[PDB]
């Protein structure tokens, strides 16, 4: 590879704070290396947001973006800056940043992203969606009130993928995310096989395993 | 596997390495052509400042061909290497050295601090300070006319509102960062409806 | 300042048959240096970053496959995917580089069309455990089915409701095509003691009839 982009980890930051999240370029010839920023709100498209050569430090902006954020740069450790100094709600999203050597040419290297949340945490609460009573039955979980994204869910600690469907989350009015992951299995077994889901939330660092069985 | 073996390699050394560099008002320019380029040389080098390219990738032409190259060579400040960029104005953008605003190579600087200054003062580079119009991009002017700052008219003579128009910078060794010189290489690529002569190793 | 304006938004395409996007920039982008367009193109997948496939208007990218192919001149350009395959579904941008400020098209979606499938639809109670918390839950499953278009209509009663329910779409399958929908229905435990029939009637083209699938509160 001629050039890879490391990305600072996850951040979980309260409304206020200031924040810097790097990027770093590990190859040769970093010399001849632009980056940018692009941010992505959550379901919404790219945006970019500005771009630094690190030789000279010189900086062009978006006018949707500038004054809003600072991208520095240390050429010494052939790393990019982007930083906040007081963080909106609006301000939660995953940033990527992208290089390419010279200006005016395309972004053919990008970083995994950052995550950035600009809120409180909190765990979800785990409910069964129990099946109902020849062919075949579907039950499921409910994953409900939680924030932020994501949470993770496996059936029987992982030994269950076929004909899973974990659906996406979607933002309720309360601010909280609420999401279903639902399974369908023969109806035979329902009198035998045990069906666990687990659900993990690293924000809130809460782990459930919940058993699904019919109401009776 | 030993490789490639290629002798038309393009001259890109006598151009960098030229013990001598020249004024950037009479900057020196180098055809290339009829040559492999093999351009990792220039951006695996530890040894540059700056090394800007604008709508080209350095990385991505040792595939790629082209009609001819053109290597731009001279010296300025390190204050001055910002003008040497698209879009720029100033002394040296102005009545020195142009780009056009859609230029397509690369920017290349390093600092000469231990080549271009002696404890006298090196006074060899000089600048143009006044120039009746602005340079058309890649325009070179060398004349040494007096220029008229005033309504009155000099007759080839050095007056009152009558400037020689070529100033001489004053490269010493204990010079402030952006004081000291700085070479300057400028690659500039053209592709025209012409066989092409530049091409990289790959192909 | 230059504006990228793509269309369609979405785009349904059969596996194997061609998929055309259009991009629309509101100024040229010709270097006349190198006779080149310098416009690009990106496909991204969810918890992916972009991937660049084109550039300079009609430039493969490594590791693109021989059926992406980028064309157009001056202001409209085009992406084109022949021979559309299942791993081809993901979100398409045009980007300009021509001129800081670099900007993007709004984006277009390319799913795989197939023949209509109607959905197996599934309706979930609330547990008791979320009831003694105070809300009530009902959950509606329309499984395995295409086209993505489907009205459906909580019932409470009898009542139709509105204003109190989130649906949510899978992604679509890779081997058959077909995405997966859920209707939750939210009321407090209250409302929620307070009716019986909970019902909820899917709409389809699928269906010849609307199919509806109810449960009657504790039973
Ligand atoms: C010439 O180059 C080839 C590979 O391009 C290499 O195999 C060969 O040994 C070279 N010839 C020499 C080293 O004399
Ligand atoms: C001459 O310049 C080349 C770059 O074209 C460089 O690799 C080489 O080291 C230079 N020679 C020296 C420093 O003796």
């Amino acid at each position: 590879t001629q050039m890879q982009l490391v990305q600072s980890g996850t951040e979980v930051k309260k409304p206020g704070e200031s924040l810097k999240i790097s990027c770093k370029g590990s190859g040769y010839g970093f010399i001849t290396y632009w980056i940018g920023w692009v941010r992505q709100m959550p379901g919404k498209g790219l945006e970019w947001m500005g771009i630094i050569y690190p030789g000279d430090s010189e900086t062009r902006y978006s006018p949707s973006f500038q004054g809003q954020v600072t991208i520095s740069a240390d050429k010494s450790i052939n790393t990019a800056y982007l930083q906040w100094s007081s963080l909106k709600a609006s301000d939660t999203a995953i940033y990527y940043c992208a290089g390419g050597s010279g200006i005016s040419t395309p972004m053919d290297v990008w970083g995994q992203g950052t995550t950035v949340t600009v809120a409180s945490t909190k765990g979800p609460s785990v409910f069964p969606l129990a099946p109902s009573s020849g062919g075949t039955a579907a039950l499921g979980c409910l994953v409900k009130d939680y924030f932020p994204e994501p949470v993770t869910v496996s059936w029987n600690s992982g030994a269950l993928t076929s004909g899973v469907h974990t659906f996406p989350a979607v933002l309720q009015s309360s601010g909280l995310y609420s999401l279903s992951s639902v399974v369908t299995v023969p109806s035979s077994s329902l009198g035998t096989q045990t069906y666990i889901c687990n659900v993990n939330h690293k924000p809130s660092n809460t782990k459930v395993d919940k058993k699904v069985e019919p109401k009776s | 596997e030993t490789g490639p073996n290629i002798t038309n390699l393009c001259p890109f050394g006598e151009v960098f390495n030229a013990t001598r560099f020249a004024s950037v008002y009479a900057w020196n320019r180098k055809r290339i052509s009829n040559c492999v380029a093999d351009y990792s040389v220039l951006y695996n080098s530890a040894s540059f400042s700056t090394f800007k390219c604008y709508g080209v990738s350095p990385t991505k032409l040792n595939d790629l061909c082209f009609t001819n190259v053109y290597a731009d060579s001279f010296v300025i400040r390190g204050d001055e290497v910002r003008q040497i960029a698209p879009g720029q104005t100033g002394k040296i953008a102005d009545y020195n050295y142009k780009l056009p605003d859609d230029f397509t190579g690369c920017v290349i600087a390093w600092n000469s601090n231990n080549l271009d200054s002696k404890v006298g003062g090196n006074y060899n580079y000089l600048y143009r300070l006044f120039r009746k119009s602005n340079l058309k991009p890649f325009e070179r002017d060398i004349s040494t006319e007096i220029y008229q700052a005033g309504s009155t008219p000099c007759n080839g003579v050095e007056g009152f509102n009558c400037y020689f128009p070529l100033q001489s910078y004053g490269f010493q060794p204990t010079n402030g960062v952006g004081y000291q010189p700085y070479r300057v290489v400028v690659l500039s690529f053209e592709l025209l409806h012409a066989p092409a002569t530049v091409c990289g190793p790959k192909k | 300042d230059i504006q990228l304006t793509q269309s369609p938004d979405s785009l349904a395409v059969s596996l194997g048959e061609r998929a055309t996007i259009n991009c629309k920039s509101s100024q040229s982008v010709l270097y006349s240096s190198i006779n080149k367009n310098y416009l690009a193109w990106y496909q991204q997948k969810p918890g992916q970053p972009p991937k660049l496939l084109i550039y300079w208007a009609s430039t493969r990218e490594s590791g693109v496959p021989d059926r992406f192919s980028g064309s157009g001149s001056g202001t409209d350009f085009t992406l084109t995917i022949s021979s559309l395959q299942a791993e081809d579904v993901a979100v398409y941008y045009c980007q300009q580089y021509y001129s800081t400020p670099y900007t993007f098209g709004q984006g277009t979606k390319v799913e795989i069309k197939r023949t209509v499938a109607a959905p197996s639809v599934f309706i979930f109670p609330p547990s008791d455990e979320q009831l003694k918390s105070g809300t009530a839950s009902v959950v509606c499953l329309l499984n395995n089915f295409y086209p993505r278009e489907a009205k459906v209509q909580w019932k409470v009663d009898n009542a139709l409701q509105s204003g109190n329910s989130q649906e949510s779409v899978t992604e679509q399958d890779s081997k058959d095509s077909t995405y997966s929908l859920s209707s939750t229905l939210t009321l407090s435990k209250a409302d929620y003691e307070k009716h019986k029939v909970y019902a909820c009637e899917v709409t389809h083209q699928g269906l010849s009839s609307p199919v509806t699938k109810s449960f009657n509160r504790g039973e």
